[PDB]
């Protein structure tokens, strides 16, 4: 049968300090014992100040930061260019996300 | 002041007048067909008139090879004629594959007759303002010549003849037959048949005509093909020895 | 896209139903067409009017077969007809045949093919049909029978009668005529007189459709083998039989 | 331009009347009339054929009296054709609700479901309205005998008595003048025909012209019977009346 | 007759126009924005003595931070306020956030055109016009006037009604860059008071703010009868 | 619409019509081994940026359409016509055919004179290419009408330039080098816009050939169009 | 007229769409705007209209993507309808074709979105006028949309009441203007000039004006306000 | 199913294909004569191989489209037809089993022969090969198949190479059947067993 | 597929489908209703009698919404059998969500919500019909009574009338009712309500019916005899005077 999924593995790391952020990943991306880029970007700045990274299955990774940035990118357009707070910005996500719960 | 003028509805006296007016939209073309029975064949003419040389002629066509086996053609303006055409192309070649043999003149004849009645019934459609004169050599039946108008009615034929001289031409062909005493003509070639035809017609129009005057479908068993000037003018040059 | 979803047939201040009443008047100008109901037999006919000779009015079922047992002939707009006969025929089968494994009897079609012509009298976009039909057939338990059909959807069971031009003319003579004691071959002849008036032209069996629901027709079924089917109550007449006839009068 | 055909058949006149509702009553004001009388022991229904010929045959029919199930029967006025469309909707909101509660539906369900029906040809979808006014003779055990009328606008109403149809101005004064409650199932099949007898068009009222019914015991035990009248049945009863 | 979403030469729609109309009639409403909050109040008007005077709802909570009030064919403004009510929700659970006050007023406008014969199932346009009044922390407190041609504006006060061109006026005059609460409290009782056609008092008349503080608040037929006769005390000098 | 008028004809049809002839001039010329489409572009203002608001469309890649009339109209006409000649491709496999083309709009233009909630197209189209057999110039009406064409013209200027187009007919019947009846279709623009010169205008001409342009349509640009230009002002002045 | 102009699936005798034409005249009747541009920058400015003083003055102006944006006038609530369908097809190429959207193109589309209309019943036209401005693979354009369909590339022009005198100072500037390249803030004075020129009754100042510039290195920006002080 | 033997060789005139005559559904042999050879168009056949069911309602499907096509836009050309073939084969690559060679001829490209396997893909090619009994005359076509044959050696060529695939395929067998296809109209041939397997 | 715009604006701004339901209203029989201190009463003209009509199972113009609930209507019969059903619903759905019946207000509300859309959906027309509904939220003995319109307004009253000569009896009423002092019994109430339509109806008890909703689902329907004890007494006591 076909498996719609995969894993193209990586690790990212978040921490937060007092007046700063951080979110780091690493920078290989791969199938089974093979590379496939030794340098293929994973944590991206999605506008508003807002940086993030969805690990695992790339492709369903790629999918959800486009969508994200593009929902930046309306509610800019839709809210009066209102910054996206971090929280508010961690709503949408999760909405993003339970769209595809099953 | 109007309403049953302009929708598939009647009218006090029982009439649709916009059936009527389709009727006229026939003759719009100024253009005459009719078509006879051979012994084994049917031919059809329409009169074909390239009034301006920008046009390239050889596109200018009122019959329409609808089956392999059917021909049509029809009086009136050419976008209807071109969406019955086709139409009644569709419905043949479906018609074959889901029955298995070719649809055959009077049974296309009667399914187009039906799509014109309901645009009789229903308002927001319009019937289309034409005449279609179906013809084949039919497998069960022999020559076949039926053909339908905007009311939906549809009719067998020995012969007949459509447009403005309809009437004319008709009765130049019924006497013939009043004294051949048959119900059609027994020739065995075609090009006879053409001929007889191409004759009654200059008879009954009182015109005579060149090779790109007329336009000539025949059916024959097994095809319907058209002639081609050049078949069209070996004819003319034969019907010239007949006096 | 078809906008016309409001009924083009409405009630009038005198309580009227306009397309309805055009209708019968579009039925008034057609071709007289008649039944007449005998005690083993139903006859209905009308007239093969062409206009051109050169038409061949062998191919026009002005009088059809809508079941073995049941058939059908109109006075008003002929298109309108034959796709009646096709829709009748077609629920025949579909609304009863496929589910009874028996054909409609006279009556139930009879009210089928008035549903029909009813739902044109109140569903959008439409106008009612043009014609009246006379409806003959012969049923296992009601016997023989005859029904006219309007456009209102209205229907009704005669024992004899004619629409059209000499509607008015015709029924007078067949009030005349008609009794309960007459034998099919009877009533066929008397259809032929009252038609004789109609008719204008010529008057023969190439002018003249006529067709009868009477006895079973075994050599008329196309197989034998089950003794339960006895062939189609329903036979057209040739023009060659209608003549014959004639010679008699 | 579709729009300028659409007569707009759901819409109120500057009154508050509905314009189609009220041309369809002028319809069934000129068809055959009908009517209804309730005894304590029965219920009858009676019509006048509007049309006859000699020709028109009798013996099998029902143009004005249709059976809905084996407790209710109505009486027509207005176009057949509707009322059949009506009618067949109506024998089987009968079986649905036979069906589900195994018990015959009762007349008032019924009768609310077809008034509703015809109401809604009244409120939306710009379709003319059924030029069908009903008489309703049921019986079932919440109410015993019951008679209702309904008419194009979809509005409902119950009677001891009733007429619908034709000259139902000078039927309602007759059926006053001699309807009392106490009465018997033949005194109301004698009335029924006393009324129609004085409001025929007709210069007689024979038994061709009529088409008769009674909702009644019959003399089985606890059980309800329905009899559509024949021909020979209706000639019968009318040599009884006086009116051979 | 001729469609419905039709244009006039003038280039204006009829029933938007005709629309307009019907708002001209209904009761009076009026909107004072403040640095302190945004104040609206409404005229009741009950067509009889019997009517229960409380009954009369015609300025509404949409959300915390947002009110509206209404003037014309009010029965049309409960398709609108549920449609607000459902959007300034919606956004909340969308971003954990209130919605600016704009957008929601623009979400209501989008509505408003929605008629005609996207997927606008609608017959006519509404026949109601709303002042929305709000605060959100972008652009401090706010008014606008939502009408049934789908535009808005932002006001820093505004009447919508009967009596709005000669309140509209004393609004003009009587509006400055910095009243307080209690200023325009008044001059909303006040202006309403002199458009009436009946005596104003606490129950023919209705008072509401919205501060950044406490939300949205309807005054209790109390409170807004004590500031009634805070006016004829303070008019009474001079 | 769909209303015959008690003269056969469909006055909705017929209006369209007024509006095309308040059209710009747009023509057609069949070469010998393809054709030519030309078009009059007018210069409203001075600010319209000049060969920047092209009119005259490609179909597939083989295919060149031009009309006059009500603008948009002509490209939802052209919006069709490209999803239809992707589908006869899609399953046929073949780069749709002129005249199949031809029909494939005639029949949907056509359609819309059929419902009166529908109302017909207010263009005549002037299009056609080079197939597996030739060449073909077709010219599209708002009744649906349409023929094959050794010369077609629509709009304000029609017979201007179709005289001028019967005069090539006549005086050249062996053929008309590509070449020649781009240099030839550029004079008829110029001679045509005299009914309509109240206006400076902007020339516009496309050209299918298959020496030429190799069987594709492409637009004559710089050299070329400027020799038609030249030629043009020379029996002009 | 009374027949033919009762919808826009209506041709009168003379081949003209009533409706259409109808709503032309709300964007005659709507409040002028204008736009202009080089080949490094394009500019819109946008005169301001308000109902009363306690009133605001009307956005006349809407950002579509990144590098690009328009000006309106006439309704406005069909300016949002197609600039929300502008946003979506430079969105669309964007997404799909990691490409930005020609300003040449999305002319095309709102011109087929406005035909469709003009064609159906049930539908009216559209009645607002746009002016669209961007930086594209090409450079720098401008576009004049009308309800009717027709959209036309141009250096300049302008639309609303009063407009005209805008426009034919703009026929002038030309040789002037088209050389701004290079220079933001001396491409705005030239259409902020021009603006004046079909300004009558009243005066531009910080309320009434709008402004919005796309370039070669500037991304589209909206400028209301103390911003456009400026320039007054 | 049609399991098969199936070919269709492009010579010097046109082309001819080929098949064996037998179906078989488990080991029992259905039918023995089976007329492996469908006609979609006067001078475009088929050959058609895996389920019977598909393989028929495919031709017929076609056949209907080149009729429809033909009514239309005049003939069509082999490449039309194989296109026609190859979007149903494709479009419903989950539902069919169908393996169809393609064969027609025109007068300007004169023999043409396209092979649609299972995926839905299209070939064009000299010859092809189909069926059950085909993965045995890989080695032999191969090595004996010449471009631009006599009409007597392709016949010889396709006897022989079929008679290869009857010989050790059970799931073929029966006669061998051929329809020529050149500008002299369409001849069918047969070659009965007491002829093929003396090879 | 039919939905032509039937509730349109025209250039004075009225909707005059809207206004042409009213005129239905105005055109049905009279209907009334009026809260005492602890009881809500409704009051409601009958035609005539009529000598040969079946009462008991002929529609009887007060209905049951739920059991502590009742709606009361002028104008088009057949039209309020289609608010009753859906109302009826709307009932038995919120307590199947919310486990509690409906409020008056919010039954009040769903119904004049109803009218409402009818005046804004395309094909079709509003309700001739105009109603009062009364009866007591549950766990509540407060009494509520409420008025909705063809328009979908709707508002609460402490008496109202609506139907033919409705402009009469509310007259008597603004006159007959005081705030501060509402019939305080059952008796006293019922009263006033029938002494509002005796200035409209033209005889007795013949044609006016009464139902007397009580809190906690006690609702009653007086017969005839109990209704002609009130007819009785206001005959003499108008007489002294």
């Amino acid at each position: 049968q076909f498996n719609p999924y995969g894993d193209n593995g990586g690790t990212i790391l978040g921490i937060a300090g007092e007046d700063f952020a951080v979110l780091a990943g690493d920078t290989r991306n791969i199938t089974d014992y093979s590379i496939n880029s030794r340098y293929e970007p994973k944590v991206f700045d999605c506008g508003d100040n807002i940086v993030m990274s969805a690990n695992g299955f790339a492709a369903d990774g790629d999918a959800l930061v486009k969508r994200f940035k593009n929902s930046v990118k309306w509610y800019h357009f839709d809210h009066n260019d209102k910054k996206l707070s971090i929280n508010s910005a961690a709503r949408n996500i999760q909405h993003l996300l339970y769209g595809k719960r099953f | 002041a109007g309403y049953d003028r302009h929708i598939t509805i009647f009218s006090p006296e029982g009439r649709l007048y916009q059936v009527e007016y389709a009727f006229k939209a026939t003759n719009q073309t100024n253009i005459n067909s009719l078509a006879v029975r051979g012994k084994d064949c049917t031919v059809v003419i329409s009169q074909k008139k390239v009034p301006d040389k920008l046009l390239d002629p050889t596109t200018v066509s009122y019959i329409f090879c609808i089956s392999r086996t059917i021909g049509m053609v029809v009086n009136g303006p050419i976008p209807d004629a071109r969406n019955a055409a086709l139409r009644a192309k569709a419905e043949a070649a479906e018609f074959r594959y889901k029955y298995g043999y070719d649809m055959p003149c009077d049974v296309l004849a009667k399914r187009m007759a039906n799509l014109s009645q309901i645009y009789t019934q229903r308002a927001y459609m319009r019937p289309l303002g034409v005449i279609l004169t179906f013809v084949s050599v039919d497998e069960e039946l022999g020559p076949s010549i039926y053909k339908t108008d905007p009311a939906g009615y549809y009719v067998g034929y020995k012969a007949t003849a459509t447009g403005p001289k309809q009437q004319e031409i008709t009765t130049n062909l019924e006497n013939h037959f009043k004294k051949s005493k048959i119900d059609h003509i027994n020739e065995e070639s075609w090009e006879k048949v053409v001929e007889f035809a191409i004759t009654h017609m200059i008879d009954a129009l009182g015109t005579e005509f060149s090779k790109n005057d007329l336009e000539v479908g025949v059916a024959t068993k097994d095809k319907f093909f058209t002639l081609s000037a050049e078949n069209i003018e070996e004819r003319l040059v034969a019907i010239a020895e007949q006096d | 896209t078809d906008r016309y979803s409001f009924s083009l047939t409405t009630f009038s201040p005198s309580g009227k139903l306009g397309q309805i009443d055009y209708a019968l008047t579009a039925v008034k100008q057609g071709v007289t067409s008649l039944g007449i109901k005998a005690t083993n037999g139903v006859v209905i006919a009308t007239e093969k009017k062409s206009s051109s000779p050169l038409a061949m009015s062998e191919t026009l079922s002005k009088v059809s077969l809508l079941t073995p047992d049941i058939g059908a002939v109109y006075s008003g707009m002929g298109p309108d007809y034959r796709v009646l006969v096709d829709k009748s025929r077609k629920v025949a089968h579909t609304s009863y045949k496929r589910i009874y494994g028996e054909y409609p009897p006279t009556k139930l079609l009879v009210s089928e093919v008035a549903k029909i012509m009813q739902e044109a009298t109140q569903s959008g976009g439409v106008r009612p049909f043009g014609v009246s039909l006379l409806i003959a057939g012969h049923d296992e338990f009601n016997g023989f029978s005859l029904y006219q059909v309007d456009p209102s959807g209205s229907y009704f069971p005669w024992k004899a009668t004619a629409i059209g031009k000499g509607s008015v003319a015709a029924k007078t003579f067949l009030e005349k005529r008609w009794n309960d004691e007459l034998e099919l071959e009877d009533a066929i002849h008397i259809a032929l007189l009252t038609l004789k008036e109609s008719v204008e032209g010529e008057f023969n069996g190439d002018t003249i459709e006529l067709a009868i629901i009477g006895d079973e027709n075994p050599d008329l079924l196309g197989y034998t083998g089950i003794p339960t089917d006895k062939g189609p109550r329903f036979r057209k007449l040739t023009s060659q039989e209608i003549n014959d006839r004639l010679e008699a009068l | 331009g579709s729009r300028r055909y659409d007569s707009r058949t759901t819409i109120f006149s500057p009154e508050g009347r509905l314009y189609q509702v009220e041309y369809a009553l002028e319809s069934i004001s000129h068809a055959g009339t009908a009517i209804g009388i309730m005894a304590s022991d029965g219920i009858v229904l009676a019509a006048e054929r509007k049309v006859t010929s000699t020709l028109l045959e009798q013996d099998t029919s029902t143009e004005k009296l249709y059976k809905l199930n084996d407790k209710i029967a109505v009486a027509v006025a207005g176009l057949t054709a509707d009322a059949e469309i009506l009618i067949n909707t109506a024998r089987i909101h009968a079986q649905n609700y036979l069906k589900t509660y195994n018990e015959d539906i009762p007349v008032e369900i019924l009768v609310r479901r077809l008034s509703d029906i015809k109401q809604g040809y009244t409120q939306h979808g710009g379709l003319r309205p059924f030029g069908v006014s009903f008489i309703y003779a049921g019986y079932d055990d919440r109410y015993g005998y019951q008679l209702y009328t309904s008419n194009p606008s979809g509005n409902y109403t119950g009677w001891k008595a009733i007429s619908v149809g034709a000259n139902t101005s000078a039927a309602q004064t007759l059926l006053q003048m001699d309807y009392k409650d106490d009465m018997k199932v033949d005194d109301a099949i004698e009335l029924a025909l006393k009324t129609l007898s004085k409001t025929t068009d007709s210069s007689a009222l024979t038994y061709d012209r009529l088409e008769f019914a009674t909702i009644r015991k019959g003399a089985n035990d606890g059980e309800v019977y329905q009899k559509i009248f024949k021909p020979q049945e209706i000639k019968d009863i009318l040599v009884k009346t006086g009116i051979t | 007759d001729r469609g419905v979403s039709t244009f006039s030469p003038e280039g204006r729609l009829f029933q938007v126009e005709y629309s307009l109309e019907a708002i001209k009639l209904g009761s009076t409403a009026i909107g004072i924005a403040t640095k302190e909050g945004v104040v609206l109040g409404v005229e009741k008007r009950a067509t009889s003595p019997l009517l229960e005077s409380d009954s009369i709802e015609k300025i509404v909570e949409i959300d915390r931070h947002i009110g509206c009030a209404m003037s014309g064919l009010t029965a049309d403004a409960r398709s609108m306020i549920e449609h607000a009510r459902t959007a300034a929700v919606t956004h909340n659970l969308y971003y954990d956030e209130d919605i600016n006050v704009e957008s929601l007023t623009q979400s209501v406008c989008d509505l408003a055109l929605r008629f005609g014969e996207e997927e606008r199932l609608m017959s006519r346009p509404f026949g109601v016009a709303l002042l929305i009044a709000g605060h959100d922390a972008d652009d401090g407190y706010q008014l606008f006037h939502a009408e049934p041609s789908g535009t808005f504006y932002r006001y820093n006060a505004k009447a919508i009604g009967s009596g709005s061109e000669g309140a509209q006026a004393e609004l003009l005059n009587e509006w400055h860059s910095s009243l307080t609460l209690k200023e325009a409290e008044l001059l909303v009782l006040k202006i309403l008071k002199q458009v009436m056609e009946e005596k104003l008092d606490e129950n023919n008349a209705q008072l509401s703010c919205i501060t950044k503080q406490d939300g949205f608040k309807i005054y209790d037929n109390e409170k807004t009868a004590e500031l009634i006769k805070e006016l004829k005390e303070k008019e009474a000098a001079e | 619409m769909s209303v015959f008028s008690p003269d056969g004809r469909n006055f909705q049809v017929e209006y369209a019509v007024k509006a095309v002839e308040n059209g710009t001039t747009s023509i057609g010329i069949k070469c010998n081994d393809g054709v030519v489409f030309a078009v009059e572009k007018l210069i409203t203002s001075k600010l319209l940026v000049p060969q920047k608001n092209v009119k005259i469309q490609v179909v597939d890649r083989h295919i060149g359409c031009v009309y006059s009339g009500l603008i948009p109209d002509g490209r939802h006409l052209v919006n069709r016509g490209r999803e239809e000649a992707a589908s006869f491709k899609k399953l046929y496999k073949t780069p749709i055919p002129i005249p199949a083309f031809a029909d494939r709009l005639g029949q949907y233009v056509q359609a819309h004179t059929l419902y009166n909630s529908v109302r017909p197209f207010g263009v005549s189209t002037i299009f056609g290419g080079v197939d597996k057999n030739g060449a073909h110039l077709y010219m599209l009406e708002p009744s649906g009408s349409y023929w094959g064409y050794k010369g077609a013209a629509t709009g304000k200027g029609r017979q201007s330039a179709k005289a001028e187009l019967e005069k090539l007919v006549d005086h050249h019947p062996e053929g008309l080098s590509a070449r020649e009846a781009v240099k030839q279709a550029a004079k008829i623009i110029y001679l045509a816009h005299e009914d309509n010169k109240e206006k400076d205008f902007e020339l516009e001409i496309s050209w299918c050939s298959l020496s030429e342009t190799n069987g594709l349509h492409k637009f004559v640009k710089g050299d070329l169009l400027q020799e038609a230009i030249d030629f043009a002002q020379k029996e002009i002045n | 007229r009374n027949n033919y102009d009762g919808d826009t699936v209506t041709f009168s005798p003379t081949g003209r769409l009533f409706q259409v034409e109808y709503a032309l005249e709300a964007i005659k009747q709507g409040s002028v705007t204008v736009g202009l541009r080089s080949n490094t920058h394009a500019v819109l400015v946008a005169l301001k209209r308000n109902a009363d003083e306690l009133s605001s003055y009307q956005k006349k102006i809407i950002k579509c993507d990144e590098h690009m944006g328009l000006s309106l006038a006439g309704l406005a609530p069909d300016a949002r309808v197609l600039s929300n369908y502008l946003r979506q097809q430079c969105n669309y190429s964007s997404l799909v074709f990691n490409r930005k959207l020609a300003v040449e193109r999305a002319g095309h589309l709102l011109c087929d979105k406005a035909q469709k209309n003009t064609q159906s019943y049930g539908g009216r036209p559209y009645g607002v006028g746009l002016l669209i401005i961007g930086y594209d693979k090409s450079g720098a354009h401008l576009l004049e949309f009308q309800p009717s369909g027709n959209v036309t590339e141009l250096y300049g022009t302008a639309i609303g009441a009063r407009s005209q005198g805008a426009k034919t100072y703009l026929e002038r500037t030309l040789d002037t203007f088209i050389k701004i390249d290079g220079n933001p803030d001396e491409l705005i004075k030239a259409g902020v000039e021009a603006i004046s020129q079909s300004l009558r009754d009243e005066s531009l100042t910080v309320d009434n004006l709008s402004i919005a510039i796309v370039g070669k290195d500037t991304p589209f920006t909206i400028y209301d306000g103390e911003a456009v002080a400026k320039y007054i | 199913s049609l399991g098969t033997s199936i070919m269709a060789v492009t010579f010097k005139d046109g082309v001819i294909l080929g098949a064996d005559s037998r179906t078989t559904t488990g080991a029992y042999i259905a039918n023995r004569v089976t007329d492996k050879l469908t006609r979609v168009h006067d001078k475009i056949w088929c050959c058609r191989s895996g389920s019977a069911a598909d393989t028929q309602a495919i031709a017929d499907i076609v056949q209907y489209h080149l009729e429809l096509y033909t009514s239309q836009y005049g003939t069509p050309s082999t490449e039309t037809a194989a296109s026609v073939f190859k979007e149903l084969c494709y479009e419903n690559k989950d539902n069919l089993t169908a393996g169809i060679i393609v064969a027609g001829y025109d007068d300007k490209n004169k023999g043409e022969v396209y092979t649609i396997p299972l995926g839905g893909s299209v070939h064009k090619l000299p010859y092809a090969i189909a069926g059950s009994g085909s993965t045995f005359i890989y080695g032999y076509c191969d090595k004996n198949f010449r471009e631009n044959m006599s009409k007597e050696e392709t016949v010889d060529f396709i006897k022989h190479s079929l008679s290869q695939a009857i010989k050790w395929d059970g799931s073929s067998g029966g006669v061998i059947r051929m329809v020529v296809l050149t500008a002299a109209g369409v001849e069918r041939l047969i070659f009965y067993p007491d002829e093929y397997e003396q090879l | 597929g039919y939905d032509r715009a039937l509730s349109i604006f025209s250039p004075d701004g009225h909707i005059f489908q809207v206004e042409y339901a009213l005129e239905a209203v105005k055109r049905g029989t009279c209907a009334v209703g009026v809260k005492g201190k602890n009881c809500v009463v409704l009051g409601c003209e009958r035609r005539s009698t009529l000598k040969l009509q079946d009462t008991r199972i002929t529609p009887s113009k007060v209905s049951k919404i739920d059991s502590h609930v009742v709606l009361s209507f002028s104008g088009l019969n057949a039209d309020s059998r289609i608010l009753i059903e859906k109302a009826r619903v709307e009932a038995q759905s919120h307590r199947l969500t919310l486990e509690d019946p409906v409020t008056v207000e919010y039954l009040t509300r769903y119904v004049a919500g109803v009218q409402q859309r009818y005046t804004q959906s395309g094909g079709v027309r509003p309700f001739g019909v105009s109603t009062l509904i009364a009866g007591f939220d549950p766990r509540d003995d407060e009494p509520k009574l409420y008025q909705t319109e063809p328009s979908g307004i709707y508002s609460s009253w402490s008496a109202q009338t609506i139907g033919r000569n409705s402009k009469t009896v509310r007259e008597f009423l603004e006159k007959n009712y005081d705030r501060k002092e509402p019939p305080a019994t059952v008796e006293e109430c019922v009263k006033l309500t029938v002494r509002s339509l005796l200035e409209v109806v033209q005889t007795g008890a013949k044609n006016i019916e009464i139902t007397v909703v009580k809190p906690d689902s006690d609702i009653v329907a007086l017969s005839s005899e109990e209704i002609n004890q009130y007819v009785t007494q206001i005959e003499q006591e108008k007489q002294e005077q």
